DNA sequence: ATTTACTACTCGTTCTGGTGTTTTTGTGTT
DNA sequence: AAACACCAGAACGAGTAGTAAATTGA
């Protein structure tokens, strides 16, 4: 499906190398539409090759409201309002 | 300027198209940056609004009148719950530049003879088929009592996600809660009406399950419940049908 | 019954009563002396209280600046519906549907009588009286006037009366809207008025449109210019017009006055104003 | 009901927050959202307007031989047709 | 570490669902953060090679060593096309680990009875019609873009298989026979047609309609298929 | 009629290609190239490339001392020759028995194999790699036990096990390059089946025995764990290719494996018209420095 | 000849806190 | 009482330009 990609304090050798699974829109959003084994590929390619940085993913999906994503080493989170998924901003 | 701007109805998507709805306790929303808030101990969140068909409140809540201003005037509603039932619907604009259900609704509710011609459309849709009616006048009161006849909490959840699902559906086709067919003598009418061709089929089985299973945590199988049933077309189907 | 508006203020409850914080100090105010309530800018309404105002009939409306803007409601007065029934009888039969429109047209001309004349002269005596007053009130403050013609997209594009005219008439249409709503009619079960879901409440103002709005739309351009935010300063001289009360009294009577309920059920209005500090049974300080 | 993705930089905060009634945020300047050609035809004239100097770019999937289109306001990436597909640029 | 991690083999897209081609002309590509990079005038644009199938490198280009590395490493192929014609081919990697179509094409290709039978069933799926068999032994410009786009992309959906292009069964003579074969199928419906509603111009849009033809005859899995029930 | 290259640049004239390093340009017309590598630092034109297609010229794209395979091109006039000879021959479960007598034939050298079974030659291939193993091991004092051949981690491993593997890729990539050079094709195999490579492991357990696996244990004998081994290891393999020795007995097995008389035979020439240390330059190169 | 790790130094954007105001963008008998 | 426009500065990350070190991930 359609997946979108951001990242944030990583190394030069990340940003070249998704560039051919994807393509560049702006700066730090890396845009992609193909399927769901590559994707979990990826979303472990990247884990590892990204250091104190963070990243997150949307893809499209079928839920009540429309997508998911995941976040890794954000100080936002991502919490469930009943089955829902809603993000978060946490206090000092 | 000194603000955004309010929404428009082109810029708004139909109930169709839709969340179900969302919950709030222990907490305190907000406007903010022309947008909503929410605000617990855990942290901030946000809501969107143009996306949901009903908020549900619970205790220890706080709202503010600038919050209220901008979730009415997308077609979302209010509805503050408790251990005792729903309270206190709330509601602002409707998704309906026209009022055509509204005058049929009214032009059969006049007169009698039609209000019992659709009373008696909604007594066998509330049963399993359609040949297990009783053309009768009262008996179907013992009839439905008979058929009503650590679970009254699932039995609530659900049935006040359900009733807040219909307000919504009904202000944003143009209906009233008022002009009901049965249950009259309040404004809720055409919604106490509305809701219990439902409450059998969904309230009782999960909460028997949930009773059954001791060891929040129906409304997951409500919402699922409501995914799998398509109930925001099939009502609307239903009015559709009941008034022509 | 009794009204009542609240504004920078904070809610909450107490056992079976409100209190109102606010700079001046704090109230009190068991529910059974309210009726409506009329709510306002800086305002946190609490959860532990509406629960009470649910368990005692009474109303609110989230309004803007004394009733120039609804922006929401809850539950009608008392939980009745009468009006609405009676409103559904009145417009569904196309017999009763006349008794109660060449009766609304009859209070505003005093003079004349009319119980014979249909739907189609009417339009045309409605239309020439009314382009009549709005000449009047031109010549009388030298204005220069003759219709109105105007954009509603562009509403920044035309003459400097029509836009106050708009924003008066706008704020009129505002504190109908809440009072209809406060009392359990509709809004759209119009008698002249057809579809738009807003369509008796425009028959209403109708009725005060010639009193209240057009002498104000004169004045405020006569001693007005070009440069200024007109459609602000209108709805400022409408919310001073609402300070007191007197077409909150005036709504009612000219409602209960077409769906001829009694007299004995009649409503009394009551327009309060807290901290007047003469009341019984209100603790304060 | 396509899946679509909107980024915004360097503009008012009466546009970071508005927004976040139809969307929601999963990071700073990144918008996703699930919803259909009539509300974003109108959210697109609704940007191009009340944004000011800044940015934004808008990502929605689609059906062509790669799989999604996008445009730009004010951006210093242009676009090119590289006979058919639709391929980022960055001039000098 | 040093660099980058090279591809794997579950991280790629099959060739099925993936894009066809991508031209390129008067420019300059490079390995740039691990990634690959075209410079020209215009400005500076960056590569998908992982959603693609073939380039086409037309004159005043240059590339190197450490970009091919990196192309090869995924599936596309390059191919440095000109106004005379066609040129060279490459191609890195395969797309399978099998080794059963080339295995089963040699033993086809060995005799020859049933070589000629597949020599005789080109002319069988070529023409239109069955009734039709013979079991008896201003436009060049488009008509030559539109056959190097099917040469190109016929070159990859062979090699993403595991099969070989020096063993034909008609044009022999060279390496690339059989995707000469294969190309002479589908040249004659598609080819000549938008050739000629090309050159009857009045003002390159060659790239744009074959493109169109492509996504709406699915030549992909037509080809693939084609393929499959040709060698079983 | 092979060719090196490195630290340059191409281009086109007149019949005649021009590189550009650092001291000068050296020429050499399109006729004496043959087969051609390609290494690191070079960015090639296309009016080259329109040559090189054009004249029956190979080109390759190749690590340092072909080391590693990357990309291919034609082939040397276009032949399938070799093709057409290994597919004819695969395709026959008893013509596919005689060259592989002759390639286990080719390890042992006192004895004759003509008569026995192919599922006994491998115990006794076995048995001889197993021989040159353990007495490399005692030749070189190294503690040897078996091979492991992880394709998977090679964090763990041990030191020959890191080093004899490296040693084994880099021949195998010299082999893929010179095989695809001719006109072969890798999977059309023998011994080796299954997989894209298979011809490759055959024809290189030939040299696997006598370059690599001593290489490996002097390797392992005189050096740490901190070191990387694998960066040393190809680079002395680079070394012992720079002669250009095992280029050569290759293409002399290949027409050897597939019965070609020998009118067919070709000139395997290397060729290094660029040193630091020597002076080789003669026969019609036009330096235009 | 090409390409990468690593450094230091600009430049720009974003974050956050005190002040002074306004309660809010406005067909509807043309 | 609640929420916007505005301004002041303080903190943190993206981008360019030179240096040394290899030809690669097995």
């Amino acid at each position: 499906p359609f997946t979108v990609v951001t990242l944030k304090s990583v190394p030069p050798s990340l940003r070249g190398d998704l560039t051919k699974w994807m393509q560049e829109i702006a700066i730090g959003v890396y845009v992609g539409n193909f399927n769901s084994r590559i994707r979990e590929k990826l979303w472990n390619r990247i884990q590892a090759n990204v250091g104190e940085g963070e990243a997150t993913i949307s893809y499209y999906y079928r839920n009540e409201i429309g997508y998911q994503f995941d976040m890794i080493n954000s100080q936002k989170s991502v919490v469930d309002f009943d089955g829902i998924p809603l993000v978060l901003i946490p206090n000092s | 300027k000194n603000g955004a701007k309010k929404t428009s109805l082109r810029e708004l998507p139909k109930i169709s198209d839709r969340v179900s709805f969302i919950y709030v306790e222990h907490a305190k929303i907000n406007r903010v940056d022309s947008a909503i808030t929410v605000l617990d101990s855990r942290g901030t969140v946000r809501i969107p609004a143009a996306m949901i068909g009903v908020l549900l409140l619970g205790p220890g809540t706080d709202i503010s009148h600038r919050a209220v201003e901008l979730i009415g005037d997308t077609g979302t509603s209010m509805v503050w719950v408790g251990e005792r039932g729903v309270r206190q619907y709330a509601h602002g604009r409707s998704l309906a530049h026209s009022t055509k259900f509204l005058e049929k609704q009214a032009k059969l509710v006049s007169n009698s003879r039609l209000r019992l011609a659709v009373a008696r459309k909604m007594y066998q849709m509330r049963f399993p088929d359609e040949d297990v009616s009783a053309m009768t006048m009262q008996q179907l009161r013992g009839r439905e009592g008979a058929r009503v006849r650590i679970v009254n909490q699932a039995l609530s959840a659900a049935n006040v996600a359900l009733y807040g699902l219909v307000h919504s559906i009904v202000i944003a086709l143009g209906a009233s809660p008022g002009l009901g067919f049965v249950h009259t003598g309040h404004d809720l009418s055409f919604i106490y009406d509305i809701a219990d061709l439902y409450k059998a089929e969904l309230t009782i089985p999960l909460a028997f399950e949930i009773a059954a299973n001791f060891t929040k945590i129906a409304r997951q199988k409500v919402r699922d419940s409501f995914v799998d049933g398509k109930l925001i077309v099939r009502i609307v189907q239903d009015i559709q049908y009941l008034f022509d």
